[PDB]
Order: C-alpha cells, then structure tokens, then sequence
RNA sequence: CGUAGACGGUGAGAGCCCGGUACGUGAAAACCCGACGUCUGUCUUGAUGGUGUUCCCGAGUAGCAGCGGGCCCGUGGAAUCUGCUGUGAAUCUGCCGGGACCACCCGGUAAGCCUGAAUACUUCCCAGUGACCGAUAGCGGAUUAGUACCGUGAGGGAAUGGUGAAAAGUACCCCGGGAGGGGAGUGAAAGAGUACCUGAAACCGUGCGCUUACAAUCCGUCAGAGCCCUCGACGUGUCGUGGGGUGAUGGCGUGCCUUUUGAAGAAUGAGCCUGCGAGUCAGGGACAUGUCGCGAGGUUAACCCGGGUGGGGUAGCCGCAGCGAAAGCGAGUCUGAAUAGGGCGUAUCCACACAAGAGUGUGUGGUGUAGUGGUGUGUUCUGGACCCGAAGCGGAGUGA
RNA sequence: CUGUGGGUAGGGGUGAAAGGCCAAUCAAACUCCGUGAUAGCUGGUUCUCCCCGAAAUGCAUUUAGGUGCAGCGUCGCAUG
RNA sequence: AAGUCCAAGAGUGCGGCAGUGAGACGGCGGGGGAUAAGCUCCGUGCGUCGAGAGGGAAACAGCCCAGAUCGCCGGCUAAG
RNA sequence: GGCAGCCAACGUGUUGGCUGGGUAGGGGAGCGUCCUGCAUCCGGUGAAGCCGCCGAGUGAUCGAGUGGUGGAGGGUGUGG
C-alpha cells in the first residue's frame, strides 16, 4: 500500500538551488561576478552598446505597412481532408473544427497540398485553385460561402 | 524559519581551539588567531612530511660516512662497492649497522672495496 | 490521475469497503460506529467517504481518533493516501462513480 | 508584470517561417548619386542577422 | 464516555481532575431586521383613426476661431472630449456622431435632474488562523514607552522578561558598624537565596605538573634529550604494535584579508569574545535546460459551486502554412517582360528514374512531422533587486 | 554700552560688506517627508569536496580604471 | 604518407553560463630615447610569473631544474 | 600501499590503461542548522544545551559510544 511516505519526485525532478556568498568552497566572496566595474554592482542594459550607435538604431526600418483591415484565412489541405474523412462525406466549417484542423470562429481557405482520393462535399470560405481541381476531380463538389 | 547560527557556527570553533593546545597567547585562546596559525601549522607539516625524508637520508649517510672513514674508505667509494658487489642493504640498515653492530658494518666494507676497480681513477 | 492511482491502489490490495450506513436511525452513536468500523478494517487511519446528508453517520464518526470524513465530491489523493482504508457508503461510492464514468 | 517587447528592435527585425532573424542592410536611403547600381543592388533585400549578433537581438524582440 | 479525542489549566505527555468542548438552552431593557396593520399618497374613459408651407421639442447653447489641457495619439492629415478668450445658429427639410474633409447611408436625439446592486477600505469592536517572531527577534514599545533622555522648536528617541510545584524568601546561634559570610533550618534540588532556570566565550584569580635568567623567537612545524602521568605483560623496575602532559637542543619557516604586474610588507581593514549583519520575492513575464501529464492537440482567465487542497467554467492563449510593403496568391510566393536568375518557405530521411560533374539539381513514389500545460534549476526583464556609503536636489513645516 | 518687550525667515532675512551672521553647523539653516535619492567609484558578500580552467588582446565607444561584440574558459548537443 | 590514437582529454558548428579587456620580467627581431632607464611602444605555435608548491641562485614573483592525488625512517637522478 | 576523474574491457562491479597544481570562472556531488507532511523510536529509570573522555570519516563534520552538569523535550527515515 503505497503512503504519503512513499511519495518521492522523479528522478533528476528537483535540482538543489546554488546559493553563492556561501565561502570560497563553492561561488563565495564575489559570487561569480568578477571584480570591479558596473558588472560588479547592477547589470548592463541589453540595448546599450557601449556609446557605438546601437545596432537596433543603425540599421534601417522594415519597409512598408501593416493593413488594418486584412481578413486572414485559417487554412487547411486536402490531403489533411483524406485522413480525417477517409469515408468521404459532407464537409463544412463545423465538421473542420470537430475534427480540430482549425480554430473554431476562424474564416476557413481550403489549399491544393495533399492528394485527394476520396469524393468530398467541401464548404467553405475559399478555395485555392489546386483545391479546386483536387475536389471537383475526385468526384466532389466546392462551395464557398 | 529564523534559523540561529550558534548551534553550527559553534562546532568549527571547538575543533580549531582543541588542535591549537598548546600554543602561545592569543594563537591557543582566540578561534580566529588560532585558525589563523593552523593554516601555517597544516601547512607546515605537509612540507616537512616530504622533508623528513631527505632528513633522515641526511642522518643515515653523515652516520654511515663516519663509520666508512673509521675504516679508511670514503663514503662516495662505498657505496659503489655496494653496488658493484651488489649489496642492496638501504642507507637506514647500513647506518644501523654502523651503530649496532661495528663488526658487520667492517666486514660490509671489505666486500665493497674488493669489489671497487682495480684503479678507479681510470676510464670505464 | 493521481486521485485515480491511489483509489487503485487501495482497490488492488482490498482496501475498499462498501455500506449502506454507518449506524441505524436517525440518532448519532460513536459506540456503535467504532464497533462496526472495527468489523470492517482493524487498521489506525481510515477515510470514510459519505454523501453530504448522512449527518448522522457523519457526527457518529466524526469522533473517532484516526477516522477521517470527507464527501465524494470532495475526493483527494492526499486524503485517499493517508488512510490505511477507504470505506464508501453505497450512495457515495455511486455518485463518484456515475460523476466520472458517465 | 508582462516584459515590454522593444520597439525598436521590433520595426528592424523579422522572423522567417523557419525563425531565422531577418534585417534590412543600411546606406540606401540618400547619397544615391554617386553609387553605382552593382553597389545598390548588393545593398538591396533582406538578410540574415550575424550570428554574433543573433541573441541580443532574440532578447530585444522577445522582451 | 464520545453528536464531546478543540485548545488551555492542574506539582512531569489528561476525552473520563478543572475551565471548557459536541450539542442544547436563555433577555427585563435598549438597539437592529422584518411581517402585519393603521396612516400617507395616487388613479378611476379609455381605445381608435384621419388632418396640416400650424405650434413645441432644454441659447449666449451648439458651431466656428485663437491659446491650452487630456485622449495609444509628444500638433501631427488630428477626429472625439475639455478650460479660458472672442464670435455666434437652426426646432425635424432640424441638429450631433460614424479619426481631416465632402457626398450618400447608418446610429442617436445635446445644451434639466435623480437613481439600488456588482467595486474600494478598516481608526474601532467580536470570533478565529499561521511549514509567522520568541526578548540584539517580533511593533519604537512583553518591563511607568512615544516614557526616560536629547533639541529653543518642528522633531529625534532608548534600555530593562524566566527563583520554586508551593514563598515553604532562610527562625535561632556565630564573626562584622554595616555589607557579606559560616553553622542551623525550608525545599526533590540553594550545583534554585529576590545579585535567583540553563549558565558558553572573551576577560580575571588560586592550586598542582613540566619548563624557563649566555639569550636574537610570524611564535609554528618536523626530528628530539630529560622529567611527570596513565594502560598492558612481567616483577622489586623494565619493555611495548602503547597512549597523554611538558620540552633542553637541531633542521625548516616572511601573519590573515582586500587589492595589485608584484605586498611579510613600511599599502587597506581588524583590540578581544559572544550575538546580529549581504543574489531574496512577485509575474499563465522572457530565453534555455531537467522532470511530469496529455498529445495534433495542450490549457484554461475571471468567475460559479464545495468550511479545503475538489468539481465546474471555451472567453482567450500557444501549436496547426508560407510568401509579400500591401492588394493578394498559396506548397508555394515575392522581384521581373521572362517558361531567366535569385530571396524566403514546403519536418526529416530512404529508394527510383531524368538532367548536371558549376559545387549537384529536378521530378515521381514512399517514411511521416510535435506541440502544449504544470513544476525544479540557470540567466534575464519591471520593481530597492546581493549588502553598506556621498556631496547634493525637491515638497511641507520649524527657528531672531 | 546695556536691561526689558517687540519685528524681519531660507534663494529669503540682516550685513559701517568679512560671503559676515541667521541657536557650538551657512557660496543657500534646521526638521520630517519624496527615500532604501543616485554613485561607470571604494568597501563588504558567510559550509565542503570532486572535474575542467582563463584573460590582461582586436574593433567601436562623450571612449581610455566603463561597456558592447569578437578572441580565450566551462557545461550540453552534434560531427568524428 | 604516416605518427599520436583505453587520447591529445585535439579541431569544427550550434546553444546555456561566464570571467577577462591595468599585465610583469627574461630570450630573440625592431621603433621612440643619448642605439640611457627596473624606461616606453610593437612583433615572436617564444618562456616563466600572473593563477605554480618543490630543488638551485646567500636572501631574492618573472633566471636555471622541475609541474605538488595522499602515505613511507626505501631507491635513482635534474639544475646545482 | 590508499583515494579519485575519464575511457575501455567484460561482468549482474570488478579488472585494466591514462589522468588528478591552480586565481577569475563553469560544471558535479555532499556536510551542518531551523521549520514542517507522513512513518517510526527514545525521554523525570533524566530530553535539549553546555563542559569533558575515548574514538571515527576523503572534507564540510560525526558519535542510537560513554562520564559530568542540567531539568522537558528529542532522535531517525523519506519528502516539503
Ligand atoms: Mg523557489
Ligand atoms: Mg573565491
Ligand atoms: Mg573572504
Ligand atoms: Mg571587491
Ligand atoms: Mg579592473
Ligand atoms: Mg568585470
Ligand atoms: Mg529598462
Ligand atoms: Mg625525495
Ligand atoms: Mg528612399
Ligand atoms: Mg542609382
Ligand atoms: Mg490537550
Ligand atoms: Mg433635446
Ligand atoms: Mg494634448
Ligand atoms: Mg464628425
Ligand atoms: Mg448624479
Ligand atoms: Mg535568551
Ligand atoms: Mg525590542
Ligand atoms: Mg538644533
Ligand atoms: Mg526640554
Ligand atoms: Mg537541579
Ligand atoms: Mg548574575
Ligand atoms: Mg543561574
Ligand atoms: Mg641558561
Ligand atoms: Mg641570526
Ligand atoms: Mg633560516
Ligand atoms: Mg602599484
Ligand atoms: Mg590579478
Ligand atoms: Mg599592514
Ligand atoms: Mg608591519
Ligand atoms: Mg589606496
Ligand atoms: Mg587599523
Ligand atoms: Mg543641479
Ligand atoms: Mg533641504
Ligand atoms: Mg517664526
Ligand atoms: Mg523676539
Ligand atoms: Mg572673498
Ligand atoms: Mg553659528
Ligand atoms: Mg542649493
Ligand atoms: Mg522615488
Ligand atoms: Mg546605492
Ligand atoms: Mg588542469
Ligand atoms: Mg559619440
Ligand atoms: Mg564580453
Ligand atoms: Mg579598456
Ligand atoms: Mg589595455
Ligand atoms: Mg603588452
Ligand atoms: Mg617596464
Ligand atoms: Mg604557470
Ligand atoms: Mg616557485
Ligand atoms: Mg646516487
Ligand atoms: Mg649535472
Ligand atoms: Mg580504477
Ligand atoms: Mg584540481
Ligand atoms: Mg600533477
Ligand atoms: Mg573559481
Ligand atoms: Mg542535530
Ligand atoms: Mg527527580
Ligand atoms: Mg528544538
Ligand atoms: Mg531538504
């Protein structure tokens, strides 16, 4: 009968922690600083160069602009549809997200990779046009909502 | 959990000040002059450990170049009879001879010296 | 997981008891309690597992050096591994069944 | 609290599909006249971040 | 015995000795919460169409302009909100918002007022809890504590707990002016005597053993005579597989720390002991690395329900497709006139063709892709951020 | 000259002017608070053993006794 | 092409954690200086010290010999 | 003759080869202190603390080995 005695952490679960400043046996004194300098006392900025123009303002900014209003799709490839429907069947947003190929609210674009040997049903926001030809090919229908 | 220091810290102390017995003034009274000298005290006895050594072999051969020159050899040519008529008594037996027995000591010499060169001063 | 490894290792050496009650009645009674339980399991720690409104067999136990209550709702790996026992009444051992089988 | 990602750093620097940090390369902005095209054209692009410089620009865009 | 085995106390570990505990029970009066009345209001004719260049619909207001404030927004292409100073409209075809502005649609109806709950806090009162402190700790304050004391003042600001179960606190005698002590008593103990539990160290004595007044000593170390003590066997002392104390004399030998190219250094710090005094903690933070759960999925936040550590809670978050400034396209995509060449991407490998020996590439097939949530550790971020230390800078007061 | 009583207060007072004096402190008083001010500077940082083991160079720097990156250490993984 | 190869505890690449960025003297090749300095500034798969105890050099970080895992009242040698 | 690290060789932990000076510094494995979950044991027939003796381990250190003092708690194992 295993009791609360019996309770040990995995092996190699628990590391004992260091604790410098504890004599010169282990990191004692300066407790792996060194000696002297701003190092000795506090820590140096990651930003901070040493007077040299930063890296991060020497360099140029990225070109361009983000668009506020760009609707991005979830995605998901025919040859994920063959592994979750081997049956075949009817297929739309709800059917993608139970068989988790994607997020639940998402707007859904379906895309060429796979290869396609069972005749689908797909509905969907949009179609690539490789997913296009796989789907209507393999005897199915694509309709976008 | 505050924890005291007392009850650890104490242990160290009564082991430096039980090894500094004997000592003079502060170095036998105070834990912190004390660790102090037993630092040079463990110090000192490693080095001489090694020393004693060379010491000893110092005493042995002074002892046995006496009881060679009262038997009118050197030392130096001694001990190449010994090796030449291969006598592997060490420097601490021999010169336990040299005291304790004088008799074996001189019949030691009589083997080296037969077995010394002809003219030792000559090459080879 | 942990609660269900240590209910299984109690099951696996024969820990578990099933009751339909404690004590007869609607009065409290440690005496009897202590006599029954003495019957079930002779081991010091027990964890009697009780629906939340057997008050009577609750009280009646709740004396007991050793006897630890708790509802099966509330079921613990630190409690189940504490005990050398774990004694259910029916209702109990039902609802914690149906609650995680179902 | 929620480390502050830094700003700079983060309108420089670009990650790939593969995470690899990707820059920019600087003295295209003025001064063109006197540059020839193959100088420009080196110039052009983006490209990968030095190695030495890789983990001080990881802290930076991470926090 | 137990519906009571909470926690204390009592001459040492008490469910059954005591206060209590579980569980029950109780309020004259005052106060508080209701319910019920009185009492006070209020209402009692409403539905239903038509009709119109009719009237009304919150004015020094909105708007506008100048200078500001505040909004992610530091004047910016700067909307919305708002102060001061000018100027100053319309009553529904009205007017104000939908990030300059205009048009069109949509939303709303400014310049009148009131409004419970969910939220914040605890001087004070009641009941409890602690992998909180235990007398240099914990509040400054277990002791007359904001006292003594310091300062003209604002203001600063301490130190001091334990006899014993019970005071049974030592009658009486002796030395002494007392103080203090010695007998005698009390007590289990005065090796508990109001200087009081335990009673460490520095520091100061007394006694005994060895040693030391011809010697140049970082004070010790390794050899070591002599003496003293002790444990064995033997005999009168003498030797041993011995053990301690002291130590004539010989060899060797330049404190510790910090900081420095280099310090015994005549560089810094330390009179001595005891106690105290420095990498800590928070966050679904960041990177990495252990470990555990689940796994193409992993996980919940707030919150809800349990006297708990348990159950529930899908909003989110992180994986799952990339490329591109972006529109967008998508195992590709961007650049480009290129079916050109590059960039980035298509987990990783294996076999087979087809082109290249210009670095090998391009197609078919297979093999399949690992993440995420706890938690240990290292580093890091924002906080005092390992600890101590300025000269000085503000705000509000106190002083001739 | 002096007693008594009174008035002027901190970037302010007062000064037959010395930056004098303003409660033993004045080239900007004292007290509390912001506050554990900030110091590229100085000091300090506490038990043990086992394995490995540097640097005092290069480049840049309102930089030269500071710091960033490289060089040189160590631990892990990979390649042998 | 071989050697070393129960390892130099070697190279190379990536990642965690560093420290260091005041050097000294000696040999050899040089600048500055008066072909002065225990001077100063460079080069050197050069050395030692730094961070190295032991032996030698009377004493004597940087020269000569030699790299201390511990014990021994064994033996042989190095510089001298 | 004892200890240790790396590697090899086999075995259900021993044998062999090589290696073990070290500051800044990295990595690994431990000692002692207090408070706690659980399990056990000792204690007015004398716990802790303190002073000794006689011994012990490679180190921090240890003694459920024992005298003295003392008067109420303490030890051990495994976790936090
Ligand atoms: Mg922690
Ligand atoms: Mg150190
Ligand atoms: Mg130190
Ligand atoms: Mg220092
Ligand atoms: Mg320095
Ligand atoms: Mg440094
Ligand atoms: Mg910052
Ligand atoms: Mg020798
Ligand atoms: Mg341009
Ligand atoms: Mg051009
Ligand atoms: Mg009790
Ligand atoms: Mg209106
Ligand atoms: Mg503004
Ligand atoms: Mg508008
Ligand atoms: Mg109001
Ligand atoms: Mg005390
Ligand atoms: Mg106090
Ligand atoms: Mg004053
Ligand atoms: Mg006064
Ligand atoms: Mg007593
Ligand atoms: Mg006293
Ligand atoms: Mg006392
Ligand atoms: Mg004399
Ligand atoms: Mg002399
Ligand atoms: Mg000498
Ligand atoms: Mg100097
Ligand atoms: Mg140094
Ligand atoms: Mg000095
Ligand atoms: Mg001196
Ligand atoms: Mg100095
Ligand atoms: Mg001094
Ligand atoms: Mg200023
Ligand atoms: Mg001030
Ligand atoms: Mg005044
Ligand atoms: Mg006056
Ligand atoms: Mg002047
Ligand atoms: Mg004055
Ligand atoms: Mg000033
Ligand atoms: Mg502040
Ligand atoms: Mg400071
Ligand atoms: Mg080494
Ligand atoms: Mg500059
Ligand atoms: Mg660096
Ligand atoms: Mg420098
Ligand atoms: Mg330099
Ligand atoms: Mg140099
Ligand atoms: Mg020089
Ligand atoms: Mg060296
Ligand atoms: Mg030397
Ligand atoms: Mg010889
Ligand atoms: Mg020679
Ligand atoms: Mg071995
Ligand atoms: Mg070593
Ligand atoms: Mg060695
Ligand atoms: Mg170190
Ligand atoms: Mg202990
Ligand atoms: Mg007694
Ligand atoms: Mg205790
Ligand atoms: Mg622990």
């Amino acid at each position: 009968v295993i009791k609360l005695h019996d309770l040990k952490p995995a092996p190699g679960e628990k590391k004992a922690k260091t604790r410098v400043g504890r004599g010169e046996g282990s990191k004692g004194k300066t407790a792996g600083r060194g000696t002297k300098g701003t190092k000795a006392r506090k820590n140096v900025p990651v930003m901070f160069e040493g007077g040299q123009m930063p890296i991060h303002m020497r360099l140029p900014k990225l070109k361009g602009f983000k668009n506020r209003f760009r609707t991005e799709y979830q995605v998901v490839n025919v040859g994920d549809i063959n592994k979750a429907f081997p049956q075949g069947g009817t297929v739309g947003v709800d059917e993608l997200v139970a068989k988790g190929l994607v997020r639940k609210n998402s707007l859904v674009k379906v895309l060429g990779d796979g290869k396609l040997t069972v005749k689908v049903d797909v509905t969907a926001n949009k179609f690539s046009g490789s997913a296009r030809e796989a789907i209507t090919a393999a005897g199915g229908s694509a309709t976008e909502l | 959990a505050r924890v005291k220091r007392a009850l650890n810290a104490q242990k160290k102390r009564r082991t430096v000040l039980k090894a500094s017995k004997g000592y003079r003034g502060q170095r036998s009274r105070l834990y912190r002059k004390a660790k102090e000298q037993q630092l040079h005290s463990l110090t000192y006895a490693y080095r001489d450990r090694r020393a004693r050594k060379g010491e000893f072999r110092k005493l042995w051969i002074s002892r046995i170049n006496a009881a060679a020159r009262a038997n009118d050899i050197t030392y130096n040519r001694l001990i190449q009879g010994l090796k030449a008529a291969g006598v592997e008594v060490d420097r601490k037996n021999l010169a336990e001879l040299a005291v304790s027995d004088p008799a074996a000591f001189t019949a030691l010499v009589d083997v080296a010296r037969a077995a010394l060169p002809e003219d030792v001063n000559a090459p080879s | 997981a942990a609660l269900r490894g240590a209910l299984s290792d109690r099951a696996r050496n024969d820990r578990i008891h099933a009751v339909t009650e404690l004590v007869e009645g609607q009065t409290p009674s440690t005496k009897s309690a202590k006599t029954f339980l003495g019957t079930l399991t002779e081991n010091k720690k027990v964890l009697v597992v009780i629906g939340r409104t057997d008050e009577v067999g609750a009280k009646s136990v709740r004396n007991l050096p050793g006897v630890h209550v708790i509802s099966p709702d509330q079921l613990n790996t630190y409690d189940v591994l504490n005990a050398d026992d774990v004694v259910f009444s029916v209702e109990a051992l039902n609802a914690y069944i149906s609650a995680n089988s179902k | 609290p929620k480390a502050k990602t830094h700003s700079g750093a983060s309108k420089r620097f670009r990650r790939t599909g593969t995470g690899k940090i990707v820059r920019q390369k600087a003295n295209r902005r003025h001064l063109l006249e006197h540059k020839p095209t193959k100088r420009t054209r080196r110039l052009d692009g983006r490209t990968t971040v030095s190695a030495a410089d890789n983990s001080r620009i990881n802290k930076l865009l991470n926090g």
